[PDB]
């Protein structure tokens, strides 16, 4: 369900 | 990174 | 009040295209072997 | 046990190859023999966090 | 992060 | 749009 | 001569407005954008090579072929003995949603889903079969059938 | 009993394959042997809620 | 040199107006719209082979 | 890689890279060459395949950065086509893959 | 407040192209041996 | 202030060309012997 | 009678 | 998730 | 959610 | 437009 | 966009 | 220096 | 030279 | 993760 | 002040040509004997 | 031990040739037998800093 | 851009 | 004199 | 000539 | 690292 | 010892020929047998300053 | 620009 590119701390 | 991803995943799973 | 009319026009434009796409039926093709 | 390395990774599925030459494909939550159940698949870093704490990564002689 | 349902579900602040 | 996907 | 130096500085800023650092910045941003664009939403379908037994008796449900948009799903037709069963003809309903490649002699059909979730059906008249084989093609599933071995009930020309 | 997995699912119908190799197709309310009657067919999650409480999902080695 | 940095920020916002997260947002919305468009109203007919 | 054509076996994955040539040679279980009868490339806008019609070797160059797809390879003596999934932009690039088909 | 409209227009122009790219599907090619 | 927009315009003109150059991929060539 | 795509909690 | 779907289905069944 | 009759029939609030 | 559909 | 890349 | 995540991460001052 | 590169690398690794 | 061209003391 | 801009323009005009010359690469020629 | 020289270097990977004629390729963090683990790959200078303090450079009769 | 080139 | 790094590094005054 | 070249070279080496 | 042509005493 | 003359010189590399007919090529800092290590390569004057103080120039019968 | 040319 998670797309890794939209990752932000 | 990984902690943020897992926290967001559990937030999405708890809040459908 | 005018934003309601603009929204309705936008969704009318979308809905006519959607209905047109639904109306399309591609005729079947029969392929004969050699 | 059997050690699993990432053969390829994309958002979602991850193709893994073990020490026996077997090929597997896993998703966000999916059972892996010995490694437990997949918990996360970081496609950008090529990492896979599993439930048992073991991390699957690209093979050292392959990445 | 954004879910497969179309809605946004993002973590607050997590670092490692 | 669900969380169990 | 300081005019020459500062004119060259302004010159080299105008000729190459992107610094060597900002060039790698832009390249990384472009690659990240391409990765986001090419990333599939959700889990990609699991690539499975399945085997089904085609029962042609009335009341039986036609076999389901799990497709995926832009991916090739190959159906090979075999008789109950597992031998190849060549294809006499095929009939594709809604051929705007599926593209079928098949050399006219073999028994293998290669279907690519042109549309995301539009499903249809397909008729496959085999060589020695009077009863056509009916299949339902459904794309956009949690599994993608790379290859399906359809074990038709009858006995083909190969024993 | 006989365990039924989802072979394919779309809004409405759902094609299931059991442990015997049998294939059925079910709708919003439809009798399934051993699993009771279909109560809901969630096509997005690939889930099927039945009246007996048993949930039909894609096979573990198929999704 | 801060002019260069802030000009680069404005430039990269203008060149890629959709963030990498917004791109997956848009892709998911598009796939959801296609799913809704291709969904059959009601129960699809049961595929039967009768005699 | 060893290609297992039995049902339930995962199709082999080929690691590509944009602008790089990846060559698959198809061998039987004895390691001998297995010439290619035909091939079928789904999504041919993201992969370019070069293959002289006689040999057993395919050369794919990934046209797109991270767009992955699949490919069917019908060999000479094989009724069952060989299915592969081609994924570019990985941390490894397969310059050459030796595919040991089951037959 | 006008920057809002400008930004929305920019990402709409990007998104139309992005959706158009996503709708594109190249038909498969079958190559026969000699 | 206006120099900022001028600089942004120059770097955007550079960046579009750079992205276009990166998008280009020359297809492989197969040269058969005699 | 329900289409899951129009789902809202 | 499914709770809302089932509640809406029963609402539609009771209110034709 | 909307029924096959053309009329809207939706649940109020249900979280899973 | 009914509920027993 | 992480640091363990 | 700028990272592969797209974010800038630069050192302050270091001479060799 | 390399001192700045290593310091920037460790800054990037500590701050993902 | 480091590209040497963007090097500066 | 204006001579600064004139000088910068002159050097830019020279540099465009210089970079264009540096970008040029003449492809190799293979000459076969009789 | 075995001495490793740089055969070629680019941002990221670096192809090295040892004293036995063996050829390897190393990345930012990568194990090199005898030299430890790669710590930095300076492509402009053609240098490779490893964890053991040994620096891998182009061969004297090759650069 | 270093001095050890 | 100007270095291969792109920065200028020149001597002050030296005659021979 | 050569003295200035060597001085500039050492200035560039000391100041990277 | 030094280009001889850019020489100046 | 062995006397080395400049056969050709450019900014950077310099091709030298010794008294034995051997041909070498040197860079800004590079070991030369007998002359030590290259300290500077003046391409305009056709001179090479080495660490041992010996200067390599075009041969008198060649310049 | 040197005198030992």
């Amino acid at each position: 369900c998670v797309s890794m590119i939209g990752g932000s701390r | 990174c990984t902690d943020a991803a897992l926290a967001a995943l559990e937030y999405h799973k708890s809040n459908a | 009040q005018q934003e309601i009319q603009q929204r309705t026009s936008d969704m009318l434009t979308a809905a006519t295209q959607l209905v047109q796409d639904w109306k399309q039926v591609e005729t079947q093709v029969y392929t004969e072997g050699t | 046990r059997i050690i699993y390395y990432i053969q390829a990774v994309i958002p979602g599925r991850a193709w893994l190859i073990g020490s026996n030459g077997s090929t597997l494909t896993v998703r966000e939550g999916s059972k892996i023999p010995g490694y437990g159940m997949v918990k996360l698949i970081d496609s950008l870093q090529g990492r896979i966090l599993t439930s048992s704490g073991q991390v699957i990564k690209f093979s050292q002689e392959d990445s | 992060r954004v879910s497969i349902g179309g809605t946004v579900y993002t973590a607050k602040k997590y670092d490692d | 749009p669900f969380g169990a996907d | 001569e300081v005019i020459d130096k500062k004119a060259f500085k302004d010159m080299t800023r105008n000729l190459y407005p992107l610094n060597p650092e900002q060039v790698v910045k832009l390249k990384q941003i472009y690659e990240t954008s391409e990765y986001a664009k090419a990333a599939t939403p959700g889990t990609p379908p699991k690539p499975t090579a399945t085997s089904q037994f085609v029962n042609l008796s009335p009341g039986s449900t036609p076999p389901v072929i799990r497709l995926s948009q832009g991916f090739v799903s190959s159906l090979v037709f075999l008789d109950s003995t597992g031998a190849p069963w060549p294809i006499a003809a095929y009939d594709l309903g809604d051929p705007s949603s599926f593209n079928i490649q098949w050399d006219k002699t073999s028994n293998t059909l290669m279907i690519q889903a042109t549309k995301l979730y539009n499903y249809g059906n397909l008729a496959v008249r085999l060589r020695g079969l009077n009863t056509p084989v009916m299949l339902t093609l459904i794309p956009g599933q949690k599994a993608v059938d790379y290859r399906v071995d359809l074990r038709v009930q009858g006995y083909g020309p190969n024993a």
